């Protein structure tokens, strides 16, 4: 799986990343796949992994802890139209499980109790594979669809995801990969110069706090800053006026 | 602000009218020309020497 | 400028201050960019006081014990002696980490070029 | 010859002469603050004079005789229909103006028997009053109370006896802001007028000049001043743009 | 004389009534903190640092 | 007093509280207990406030 953790490297790391910079990323994500064509993969663990998949199926993804009584859940569908489009909602319901096979444009229940909804363009810019999943801590839920990350803030007591695929094919092969995420992974970003993989050098770590070397963390050995540091994010405290120079 | 309101001339016009406000920036004047006059007894000693 | 969605539908905070002899102020914030932001001085949101509009591009918040908030180094409004902080927020990054320093007053030099600090130097040896 | 009557001399020697020009009169005005929701205030000074006693003899009234014959009020205005009286409002909005207001009971709107303000000890005279002047607190008083500084009320306009003062009691600061002319519905403060020579009132610096507006961006405060405290550039804060 | 203030909000200081006090310099009255009694001389000359 | 004015003293205006007010001196007695005036105004040599 070098050349799909290196098709990783290039679509989902082009996330953000500005230029000749390297830091610590932690995010609990990807170390080896799984193909699943069961249609009711109920699997119960403690964050979201990432699915992927290239052809014209509709998906459908509930994330919930127990079935509760006001703690939102999240609905989600991703459906193929002219555009393939994603909404994700965020509400609540107790009849019901994923045994379905039907049309899902919006289909999971009006819960009465519903805040958050968007309906997301995924952008299949890429003709090869492209990673789409989530991630939640305890307050903080994460958005990957499309080109960008999205916060939001509500609670997660999350500990069962069902996902699911409804439609009865007699007999067709996906070229399809989903996982699911319940691990405290770390790496380390390069793109000094470029390594010219695609621009960065990559590495995965074993333990624990790495060769990375975020230059925002420093030891106060007296009581004082570091010199040779840069203050992109320290400011002369006033009132009056600011200096120029 | 040489025993006055502010350091600046449009501040005390816009507090006081003219009648008072001429007193004020009096001291305003003949403070700064004292601030030349320190200037330019400096400067003509380095012309000079 | 972390940017997202606030969809709390339980009147939350964002930021929430415990004064001197137990008191309770929570600001919270929005977007339109502009930065919306009221205060509640109460146990829940009764009221809503306005702030002001914080700039684009804030890169450094700062509480001073007396009630100081700096926001990218002005005084933007003066508070209460603060006791205690309960904060949620995030950055736009997804990479490292941020700094939450404690820092007493010291007497230093700076360089400022372009308003920004180039060069800190410390005055502690009589040298 | 505007440089000849400044070097005293119907003829000059030939050189250099530093020469400017007077500048205008009239010049749009010009305020920026931060921006807050309106929340403006109407208080008016009101002073009746009993003229039905005294008819026409009010000009030989010795002094504390018109103290009997004032009516000396706070007219605050409410922001539902009418006005309400008091006696000593103390301020405690954003936005406020003083106002001014003398009616004799009978016609006699002559210079004999006028009313009018006088500064007396505040750094501030009273028909100045309306202009962009900020504070911290603000409160006013008629009577010997607590002794901040006092404005005078005078009678005679060529012989001013005074009636008894208007005591004001104030500190500086930003959160209180005089306006004008009511600047309602509005949550924005504007006028920012480029290209001409303006008079500005930027968060309480004044003066006048011409502002323009650059594409440069500094992550700073909100104004930026000289080594002699003038404005140099200042800092919208609803949008990222800065002034120059 | 001259007169103190005495202000009711801490952070909105709106005042009651002043206390005014009446004074001239001079050396027969002196103010002590904490009631040096007992004693007919005052002291603490504190010597060599 | 806070007797009338239970946790709305924070809204009471201005001269409200001089109805509310009592302002005078305590003064001490060297006898045992202390005697309240409204403007003592002092002899002796040594005082405090
Ligand atoms: C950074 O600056 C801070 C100031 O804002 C420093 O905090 C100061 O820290 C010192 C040492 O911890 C405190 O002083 C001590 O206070 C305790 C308790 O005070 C009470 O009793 C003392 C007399 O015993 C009396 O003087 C006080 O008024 C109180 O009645 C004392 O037991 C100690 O002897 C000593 O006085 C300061 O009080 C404290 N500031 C305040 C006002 O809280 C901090 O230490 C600095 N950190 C640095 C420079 O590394
Ligand atoms: C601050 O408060 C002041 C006190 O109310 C405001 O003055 C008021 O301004 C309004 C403007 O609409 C006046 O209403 C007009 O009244 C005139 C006739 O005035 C005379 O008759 C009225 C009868 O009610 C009497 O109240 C006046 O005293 C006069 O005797 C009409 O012809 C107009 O159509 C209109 O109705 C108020 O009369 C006037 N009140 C006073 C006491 O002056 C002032 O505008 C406020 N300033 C602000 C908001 O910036
Ligand atoms: C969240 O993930 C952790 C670890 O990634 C889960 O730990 C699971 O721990 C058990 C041991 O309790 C591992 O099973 C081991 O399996 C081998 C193979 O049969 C067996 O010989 C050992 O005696 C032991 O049973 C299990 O592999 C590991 N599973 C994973 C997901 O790596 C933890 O259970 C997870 N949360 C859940 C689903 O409760
Ligand atoms: C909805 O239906 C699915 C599929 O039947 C249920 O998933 C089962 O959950 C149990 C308990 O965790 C597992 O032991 C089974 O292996 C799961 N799969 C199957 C095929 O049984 C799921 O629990 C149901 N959810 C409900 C009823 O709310
Ligand atoms: C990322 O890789 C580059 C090389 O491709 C590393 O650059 C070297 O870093 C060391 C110190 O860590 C320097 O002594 C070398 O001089 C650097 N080489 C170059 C090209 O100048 C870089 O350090 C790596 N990332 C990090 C931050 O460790
Ligand atoms: C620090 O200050 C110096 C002096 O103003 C800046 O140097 C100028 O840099 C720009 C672009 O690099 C040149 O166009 C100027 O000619 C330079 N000035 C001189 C006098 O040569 C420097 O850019 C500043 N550092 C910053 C803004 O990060
Ligand atoms: C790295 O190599 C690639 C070739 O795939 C090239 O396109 C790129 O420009 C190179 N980067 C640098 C910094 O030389
Ligand atoms: C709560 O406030 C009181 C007075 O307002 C104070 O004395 C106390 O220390 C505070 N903290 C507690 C009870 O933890
Ligand atoms: C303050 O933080 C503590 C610990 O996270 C939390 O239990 C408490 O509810 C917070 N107080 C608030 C939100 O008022
Ligand atoms: C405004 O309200 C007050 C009571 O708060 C009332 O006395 C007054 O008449 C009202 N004025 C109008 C015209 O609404
Ligand atoms: C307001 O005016 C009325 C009507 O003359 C008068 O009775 C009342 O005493 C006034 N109130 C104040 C506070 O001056
Ligand atoms: C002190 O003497 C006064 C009379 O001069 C008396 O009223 C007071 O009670 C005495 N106090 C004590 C406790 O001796
Ligand atoms: C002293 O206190 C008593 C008890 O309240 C009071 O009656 C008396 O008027 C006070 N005297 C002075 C001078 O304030
Ligand atoms: O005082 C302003 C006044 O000046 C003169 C003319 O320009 C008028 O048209 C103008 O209104």
């Amino acid at each position: 799986h070098e050349d799909n953790c290196g098709w990783y490297n290039f679509v989902y790391n082009n996330k953000v990343g500005p230029n000749a910079k390297y830091s610590y990323i932690n995010t609990q994500n990807l170390n080896i796949p799984n193909v699943h064509g069961v249609y009711f993969d109920v699997r119960e663990h403690n964050s979201d992994g990432v699915w992927d998949q290239i052809d014209r199926v509709g998906l459908l993804i509930a994330i919930h802890g127990t079935s509760h009584y006001s703690l939102l859940m999240v609905l989600q569908d991703g459906v193929e139209a002219s555009q393939p489009h994603v909404a994700v909602k965020i509400c609540h319901w107790n009849p019901g499980n994923i045994s379905t096979y039907h049309q899902f444009d919006v289909n999971l229940g009006d819960g009465g109790q519903c805040v958050f909804n968007q309906r997301f363009s995924l952008d299949t810019v890429l003709t090869a594979n492209d990673f789409y999943g989530f991630q939640w801590t305890d307050t903080y839920v994460d958005i990957y669809l499309g080109g960008t990350i999205t916060k939001v803030w509500v609670v997660n007591d999350w500990s069962v995801v069902e996902a699911s695929i409804s439609s009865h094919w007699n007999a067709l092969n996906y070229g399809y990969y989903i996982q699911f995420v319940n691990r405290t992974t770390y790496y380390a970003y390069n793109s000094t110069g470029g390594s010219n993989y695609t621009h960065l050098q990559l590495t995965e770590c074993h333990t624990d706090y790495c060769a990375g070397y975020a230059k925002n963390v420093f030891v106060p050995i007296d009581g004082k800053i570091p010199e040779g540091f840069s203050f992109s994010n320290w400011f002369l405290l006033t009132d009056k006026s600011t200096l120029v120079q | 602000n040489f025993q006055a309101i502010s350091s600046s001339i449009a501040e005390i016009y816009n507090r006081l009218e003219k009648v008072e406000a001429d007193a004020q920036v009096d001291r305003l004047i003949t403070g700064r020309l004292a601030a030349l006059n320190a200037y330019v007894a400096q400067t003509l000693t380095q012309y000079a020497e | 400028s972390d940017t997202d969605v606030y969809t709390d539908s339980t009147t939350d905070d964002q930021l929430h201050f415990t004064f001197e002899d137990n008191t309770t102020a929570s600001i919270t914030c929005y977007s339109s960019n502009s930065y919306l932001c009221f205060a509640n001085f109460s146990h829940s949101s009764v009221s809503r006081q306005f702030l002001g509009i914080l700039p684009p591009t804030v890169r450094e918040f700062a509480f001073g014990r007396d009630g100081s908030i700096f926001v990218n180094g002005y005084k933007y409004f003066s508070l209460q002696p603060i006791k205690s902080v309960n904060f949620s927020i995030s950055s736009v990054e997804n990479y490292g980490f941020w700094t939450i320093a404690y820092t007493n007053y010291t007497d230093v030099m700076v360089d400022v070029n372009g308003t920004v600090i180039t060069r800190l130097f410390y005055c502690d040896s009589p040298l | 010859n505007r440089i000849k009557c400044q070097q005293l001399k119907h003829e000059l020697p030939d050189g250099f002469y530093s020469a400017s020009m007077l500048v205008k009169k009239d010049l749009p005005k010009t305020f920026v603050t931060m921006p807050q929701f309106y929340n403006w205030m109407n208080v008016t000074l009101h002073v009746v004079l009993n003229d039905i006693e005294k008819k026409a003899d009010i000009i030989l009234a010795g002094a504390p005789e018109l103290a009997s014959l004032a009516d000396i009020h706070f007219e605050i205005a409410q922001a539902n229909g009418s006005v309400v009286n008091v006696t000593s409002v103390c301020v405690q909005a954003r936005q406020l103006a003083l106002f001014y207001k003398y009616t004799s009971l009978q016609g006699l709107y002559t210079y004999s028997n006028l009313v009018q303000l006088q500064n007396y000890d505040c750094p501030f005279s009273p028909q100045q009053f309306n202009n962009y002047l900020q504070f911290e607190t603000l409160c006013f008083d008629v009577s010997p109370a607590v002794a901040g500084c006092k404005w005078s009320l005078v009678h005679d306009v060529k012989w001013r006896t005074q009636f008894a003062t208007i005591t004001v009691s104030y500190k500086d600061g930003a959160m209180i802001t005089t306006m004008p002319k009511a600047q309602l519905g509005f949550q924005d403060i504007s006028n920012i007028v480029k290209d001409e020579c303006t008079d500005y009132n930027i968060y309480g610096f004044q003066g006048t000049g011409i502002i323009r507006s650059t594409t440069s961006r500094l992550v700073a405060g909100l104004y930026y001043t000289s080594a002699s405290g003038d404005l140099l550039g200042f800092k919208i804060s609803t949008t990222g743009e800065i002034f120059t």
